[PDB]
C-alpha cells in the first residue's frame, strides 16, 4: 500500500513541467529540472526515477505509470494520448489547469465520493436533518397539526417548513458551487494567480538553465490572461533591446516594488533563479492563504439554519 | 521488447531487441542463417537491422526477459561508495544466495553494475577510442537512449557531480580507487548535445617515457648525466620544439629519472599529463576560473625546491615562474617555439624582459620530429644560456651539444668543461664531474633506480 | 541559402578551383587551422561546411560549437554542441576542448572570450576552423584583436585564412574566394605575416597563383609525409553524403 | 577501543587504539616480543599495524579505556578560544570525572585534540619534515581523507579562515599563543590538490629574531650599524624577498633592535607578528570590513615618528605609505618580491609613481632563502635608493652591499662614505660615522642595551 501525493503538490510539479516541455527543453532536462526544484524529497525522488524510464528510451506516460498511486489511469492517458497525437505540450498545460483546479476545489470544501464529496453531502444534509427531528420532538409545537388531520392537509400546512429546508439545501448548494466608460478600465488584468504562475515558470527556466530572454519567449506564450500577455510582450521587447529587467517591470503596476527591487539585486548578482524561486514559493503560499470563502459559508450556513427554526416558530 | 513464440527465439538464438527508424533491432547469434532470417523477415512483416550477439548472452536475455539485479538494487548498502570494495562484495554474493542458496564469487556483471580516450558521442553510435598502437579505432559498444543516460548519470555522479537539463555540461574527474585519475566530459540530454547525451574520457594511463630512451636514440646518456647533475644544483630548463616533437615526454622523462625523493616538487597543469614516482609532490591542476598564475603564484608561495609547468600559455604565469626562479628555485616548463627567436619572441611577448628569462634560465633543449620515409624520430636538436649583456643584442647562449641529422649523431660544438664548472664550491664541483661520466626500462623502477 | 550542404562538386559553380581545394585537402588533414572571412553572405558558412564535410573525417573525433545548427557533417566521430539559454560560446568550447577534439569546428567567432579559447586550442595543436564577418586583412585583424587575442596567438597560430566574395555582373550571383597563407609573427614588426598563394581576377574570373612556390607549403614533419601532400596535391558525385562517402575511400 | 581480556593487554602491556585500512592499530611497549605479536594476531585474527609507545603510557590508556572525547566534544565552553587555557583544561579535567570519578592531569590526547617545515602532500602519504640538522625527512605521521579533511579544518579555523570547495585555498597564519607564528598554505578537496586535500607549515618560531642574528650570518654587523644610523635619522626602508626570505624577521630585528623608547611608533598589521620593547607604541590590527588604508590613514593623522605597515598588498594604503614618506615621517614595511622589476612593478601596479616610493623611499633590503643541501641560510642578498631622474628610467638606485653566496660573504660593491653622507649637518653626520663603527640574544634584553 503506497498513496498519492497532495493536491497542491501534483499541481506545482504538472505546471511546471507543462511549462518547460511547451518551451522545447528535451523531456528529460525538463524532468531533471522539475526534480532539482523540489523541496519535498518524495517528489524529487519519484522525478528522478520518472526521468530513469524517459532515458531508457520509455514515453512519459510508460514512466509515470511506475507510480499509478500518484498518477492515476486517466492522467497517465491524457498524457498517453498528447504522446500518440504529437501534442504532449498542450496536454500538459491541460493536465497542469486541472490540477489547479483540483487544488483550488479541495482547499476550498475544506476549508472552515472523496472528502469533498462526504463533507458535501455531510453539510448539505446537516441542519435540514437537525430540523426534521426537532419537528419530530412530538406533536402540537410551533406551526404543526395535529396527526388526526388528514395527510395531504398536514402536509400542506408544512410545506412551510418543507421550503424553509430546501432554501437551506439551496444556500449550502450555493456556497459550494460558487466557491470550489473607461472600457480598458473593465478587463480582467492580472491576478495574484497569474503573478505566481509567472513567477514559478521563471524561476523553474532560470534554475534550469535557460536564459532570462529564452524564459520570457516562452513565458510569453504560455501566459493565459491577455493583458498580462500584453504587458510581458512588453517586459521582453523592453530588455531584448538592451533594457534592465528590473526597469521594464517597473512599469507595470502587477509587480511590487520588493519585486522590482529584489529582482534588480538578481540581475546585479547572477541569482535571478533564485530570486525567482522564492518570489514565487511566497506567492504561492499568499495565493493558497487567501479565506473570505470559508468564513461567509459559515454565515449562510447557521442563518439558514436559524431562519429555518425562527420560521415554525413565529 | 517482442519476438514470435518464446520457443522460436530459444531455437533460434535471437531476440529482438528495439524498435527505431521503422526497422526492428534483432540480436542474433547465427547472422549467416538465412533461413532463421527469412522466417524471421516473414512471420513479423518488419523489416530488420540486424546485431550479432554472443549465443548465451541472447539466451539469457531471453529468459530475463537483470531480475537478480533488480533486487540487489534496493540495497542501499550496496552503492555506498564509503564501505570498502572488499565488504560491499561480500553482501552482494550473500544477498544473492538468497535465489538458489551459494556463494557465487565474481559474479561479472552484477560487480560490473555496482563496484587511453573513450568517445562517446551520440545515441546509438558505436563507442571509438584510441589505443596505445592502434590510435583511433571502432567498437562494438553502442548505448540507446535509456543506457546512454544511464551511463551519462553513472559517470557524472561518480565524478562527484549532478548532471541534468539544468546543468547539462560536466567536466570532472574521475578517481578511481588505485589514486589514479580521468578526465571527463559529459553533457544530458540533447540541448547542448543534439546528438543527444554524450561522454568523453581522456585516462590518465601514460607510462611515461624513461631515460631508458637513449634507446630510440634521443638522447645521448652523456648529455643525460650532464642534465641529471643540472637538475641535481636546480639549474632551471624550458623544453621548447615544433609540435609533436617531444617537449613533454622529455620534461616529464628528466623528471622521472632523478631522485625526486628528498625534494618538495611542486607542478601546475591545465591538464595532468605529468608522472612522477615520487612522494613530495603536489600536484595541481587548472579548475574552472582559474588562471594559470593562480596556481602558480600560490605555490611558490609554499617552499617549492622544484617547480614544474606543463607549459607556459598565459605568460602573465611565465613572469611568475621566471621569478620563481630568480628566487632561486628549480623551475621547469615546456614552451611551443622551434628556435631561439622563437622563444624569446615567444617569452617576451607578455613582458618577462631577457634578463630576467634568459639570465635566471640556466638551460634551453630544443626537440624535434626527423623522419627519413618511416622512420619516425624525435630528437633533441640542440642550450646553454649564459646570460644578459649590457649593451647588447641580450640572450648571452653557449651551444653545448648539435644534433646532426646526416649521420643521426649529437655532436659537441664547442662546450668546455670549464663552461658547466658554475658550482658553489670544490666539492660540489667535483660531485657534478662525477655524475658527468659515472652518473630497466619502466618509469616506476628507474625512478627506483636513480633513488639509490 | 537553400541547404543540404553545398560540396567540394561547387568548383562547378567556379568558387573555388579544385587545385586549391586539394591544397585545403592536405592542409585539413595535417590539422592547418583555418578561418573563413568574407563580407556578409559571401559564402563563409558553407565553404567552411564544404571542406569539412568534403574530407574523410572517419578516423578523427571532430567536435563544433555553434550558437544554432548549420553545420552537416557525413561522419561518425562527432560532437554537435549547441548554444542554449546562458551559456556563452566559451562555456561550450571551454568544456569541450577539455575531451580529446582532433579537430573543433566554430561556428563563427562573436564573442571573442570563446575566439580566445579557440586560439588557445590551436596553439595547444588541435585542428581548429571557423567564421568571421570581415573583408580583408585589417578588417578581421582588428576584429579579432578586439576581445584581446594578440596576433601572436592568431597569426602564429593560425595557419590558412580564406576570404570569401559576392561577385555580380547584372544577374549572375557568383561567390568566389577572393583570396592567405599566414606564416606568423615577426619580432619588432607590423606583424602579421602573410603569404598570399591565390588571388582571384574578377575581369577574367580566374584564380591566380601569385609567388606562391612549392617550398612555401613545405611546413612537414618530413619527406614521406610532404610527399604525401605532394601527391594530394595533384593526385588528390555531388551529394554530400555520396562525396564524403568518397572522400573517406 | 578492542583487545582480548583486559588482563592480556596489562600483562602484555599493548592496547588495540582503532581500525583502519582493514587493520588493527595496536599500541605495543614490546614490539620486539614475537610471541606476544602472534598472540595477537591468533586471537583477534586481524591483520595489525604496530606503533611503539612508552609502557606507563600504554597502561594508563588500558585503564583511562574516542568516547570519552566523543562526549567531551558537546562542550561549547571547551572549544572557545577567549576562554585562557589555563581555565579551560580545569573544565575538562572535572567534566572527565564524570566516567571514574577523579581528576586526571594531563590528558595527553584530551588535550592534544581541545588544546621548521611541514609538508602535508595528500591523502594516505606520509609527512615530510625539514629537520633544523637532517633537513628533508619522511616522517611516521600519515592521513587518510577523513583525517587529512579534518586537520584541514583544524588548521584554517585556528588561523582565521573558511576553507570550503567554493574558497579551496587558503594562505594565512597560525598565532601560537607564545605570540609565535607561521605560514600555512591549505587546500580542501581535489579541486585544485588532485592528490587531495593537503597542508603546508613554514614555522617561525617566534619572539623575535634579534640583531644576535649576525650569528645566524644573515647581516654583517657592519651593516646593521650602517641600519640602526638609517632608522635613527628617518630613512625609510622596505624589505623585499621571495616567500619566506626572511622579510617579517629582518624588519622586526630592525625596529626591536633600535632603542625606541623616545619616539613614538605606530604599526598597522592585518593580523600580529611584530614584537617591539618599547613604551611609545600603538599597535593597530585590520577588522571586519577595515581597509589597510583606513588603519594607516587614520593613524598618520596623529604623530607617528615612525609608521610600520605589516606588509603592502593593497596598494591604496601604499599610497597613504609613501606620502607619509614625503611629509618626513620614518616610515617602514614589506613586499613580496624578488629584485627590482619584481618590487617596483610591483608597487607601481595600483598607481604609486616611482617619483613618490622611489624618491621618498631611502633604502631597500632584499632577503633570501639560500639552500646547500640541508643548510637553511636566510641572508640579505643586498639597496639605496637615491632618487628619480628627469627624463628617465627613473629609480635611482646605488647598491651598497651584495652578498656573494659562493663563499658566503657581504662585500661593499662601489658604496662610499661620502654616499651615506645626506645628514643635515657636521654634527648629525659625525654621529652616523660614529655609529658606523662605535655602534646577550633576546629580544628585551637587546632593545634593552640599545636603549642605553
Amino acid at each position: 500500500g503506497f498513496g498519492g501525493v497532495e493536491g497542491k503538490d501534483i499541481l506545482v510539479f504538472t505546471r511546471q513541467f507543462a511549462t518547460m516541455i511547451d518551451a522545447g527543453l528535451p523531456l528529460v532536462q525538463c524532468l531533471d529540472i522539475l526534480a532539482s526544484q523540489m523541496d519535498n524529497p518524495s517528489f524529487k525522488k519519484v522525478l528522478f526515477a520518472i526521468k530513469s524510464k524517459v532515458e531508457q528510451g520509455s514515453t512519459f506516460a510508460d514512466a509515470l505509470k511506475e507510480h499509478p498511486k500518484v498518477f492515476d489511469e486517466l492522467y497517465v492517458q491524457l498524457c498517453a494520448a498528447g504522446e500518440v497525437g504529437g501534442i504532449l505540450d498542450a496536454i500538459l498545460n491541460r493536465l497542469a489547469a486541472y490540477r489547479e483546479k483540483n487544488e483550488k476545489l479541495k482547499s476550498k470544501v475544506k476549508s472552515a465520493l472523496v472528502a469533498i464529496g462526504v463533507t458535501a453531502v455531510l453539510l448539505l444534509k446537516v441542519t435540514p436533518v437537525f430540523e426534521k427531528m426537532f419537528a419530530d420532538f412530538g406533536s402540537e409545537l410551533p406551526g404543526p397539526t395535529q396527526m388526526i388531520v388528514n395527510f395531504s392537509h398536514m402536509a400542506q400546512e408544512y410545506f412551510f417548513h418543507v421550503a424553509g429546508s430546501i432554501v437551506a439545501v439551496v444556500m449550502s448548494f450555493t456556497w459550494s458551487y460558487r466557491q470550489p466608460l473607461f472600457m480598458p478600465v473593465f478587463g480582467p488584468v492580472l491576478r495574484k494567480v497569474a503573478v505566481a504562475r509567472f513567477t514559478r515558470t521563471l524561476g523553474t527556466m532560470i534554475s534550469s538553465g535557460v536564459p532570462i530572454l529564452d524564459a520570457l519567449d516562452v513565458t510569453a506564450k504560455t501566459a493565459g490572461n491577455r493583458t498580462v500577455e500584453d504587458a510581458i510582450i512588453y517586459v521582453r521587447g523592453k530588455i531584448a533591446e538592451g533594457k534592465n529587467i528590473a526597469g521594464p517591470l517597473a512599469e507595470t503596476k502587477v509587480f511590487p516594488s520588493m519585486v522590482v527591487q529584489m529582482i534588480g539585486v538578481g540581475e546585479a548578482t547572477g541569482a535571478m533563479d533564485t530570486m525567482l524561486n522564492k518570489i514565487a514559493d511566497f506567492y504561492d503560499d499568499e495565493v493558497d492563504a487567501a479565506a473570505m470563502i470559508e468564513p461567509v459559508l459559515m454565515v449562510f450556513l447557521g442563518g439558514v439554519v436559524g431562519g429555518f427554526l425562527i420560521g415554525m416558530y413565529l | 521488447i517482442k519476438l514470435v513464440p518464446k520457443e522460436v527465439a530459444e531455437k533460434h538464438l535471437v531476440v529482438p531487441v528495439n524498435r527505431a527508424g521503422p526497422s526492428l533491432i534483432v540480436a542474433m547469434c547465427d547472422p549467416s542463417n538465412i533461413f532463421a532470417v527469412d522466417d524471421l523477415k516473414f512471420l513479423t512483416g518488419y523489416n530488420i537491422e540486424t546485431v550479432v550477439a554472443s549465443e548465451v548472452s541472447i539466451r539469457e536475455a531471453i529468459e530475463r526477459y537483470k531480475g537478480p539485479s533488480l533486487e540487489d538494487i534496493v540495497g542501499d548498502v550496496g552503492d555506498d561508495i564509503e564501505v570498502t570494495k572488499e565488504e560491499t562484495e561480500n553482501i552482494d554474493e550473500m544477498a544473492k544466495a538468497a535465489d538458489d542458496a551459494p556463494v557465487v564469487k565474481l559474479v561479472n556483471l552484477i560487480l560490473m553494475d555496482a563496484i587511453s580516450d573513450i568517445h562517446v558521442e551520440p545515441y546509438e553510435k558505436d563507442f571509438r577510442v584510441r589505443f596505445r598502437i592502434d590510435g583511433v579505432m571502432y567498437e562494438v559498444m553502442r548505448p540507446p537512449m535509456k543506457l546512454r543516460n544511464a551511463i551519462t548519470s553513472r559517470l557524472k555522479i561518480m565524478a562527484s557531480l549532478d548532471i541534468s537539463e539544468r546543468r547539462l555540461p560536466q567536466d570532472g574527474r574521475i578517481k578511481i580507487k588505485m589514486g589514479g585519475g580521468k578526465e571527463m566530459d559529459f553533457r544530458v540530454s540533447v540541448c547542448p548535445t543534439l546528438f543527444g547525451e554524450k561522454v568523453v574520457m581522456r585516462l590518465l594511463d601514460k607510462s611515461n617515457l624513461q631515460l631508458d630512451m637513449t634507446k630510440l636514440g634521443f638522447d645521448a646518456q652523456p648529455l643525460a648525466w650532464f642534465k641529471e647533475a643540472i637538475d641535481r644544483p636546480y639549474g632551471m630548463v624550458l623544453v621548447t620544439g615544433p609540435t609533436g616533437s617531444g617537449k613533454t615526454t622529455t620534461l616529464y622523462s628528466a623528471l622521472s629519472s632523478l631522485n625526486g625523493l628528498d625534494t618538495n616538487i611542486c607542478t601546475a597543469e591545465d591538464p595532468v599529463e605529468f608522472n612522477f614516482a615520487g612522494i613530495n609532490q603536489v600536484q595541481m591542476h587548472d579548475d574552472i576560473g582559474l588562471n594559470f598564475a593562480a596556481a602558480l603564484r600560490s605555490f611558490l608561495r609554499q617552499d617549492p625546491d622544484i617547480i614544474m609547468i606543463g607549459e607556459i600559455r598565459d605568460f602573465e604565469t611565465a613572469e611568475i615562474g621566471v621569478k620563481a626562479a630568480l628566487t632561486g628555485h628549480l623551475v621547469l616548463s615546456t614552451l611551443h617555439t622551434n628556435d631561439a627567436p622563437g622563444t624569446v619572441s615567444r617569452l617576451l611577448n607578455m613582458g618577462i624582459e631577457p634578463f630576467l628569462v634568459t639570465a635566471s634560465l640556466n638551460l634551453i633543449l630544443a626537440q624535434r620530429l626527423a623522419r627519413r620515409l618511416c622512420p619516425a624520430c624525435k630528437k633533441p636538436a640542440e642550450c646553454r644560456d649564459c646570460n644578459d649583456r649590457g649593451y647588447r643584442g641580450r640572450v648571452a647562449i653557449y651551444e653545448v651539444m648539435p644534433f646532426w641529422d646526416g649521420l643521426k649523431e649529437l655532436v659537441i660544438n664547442g662546450a668546455s668543461a670549464a663552461e658547466l664548472k658554475q658550482e658553489a664550491i670544490r666539492l660540489g664541483m667535483s660531485s657534478l664531474r662525477m655524475s658527468g661520466l659515472r652518473k630497466a626500462t619502466t618509469l616506476e623502477e628507474v625512478v627506483g633506480n636513480t633513488a639509490p
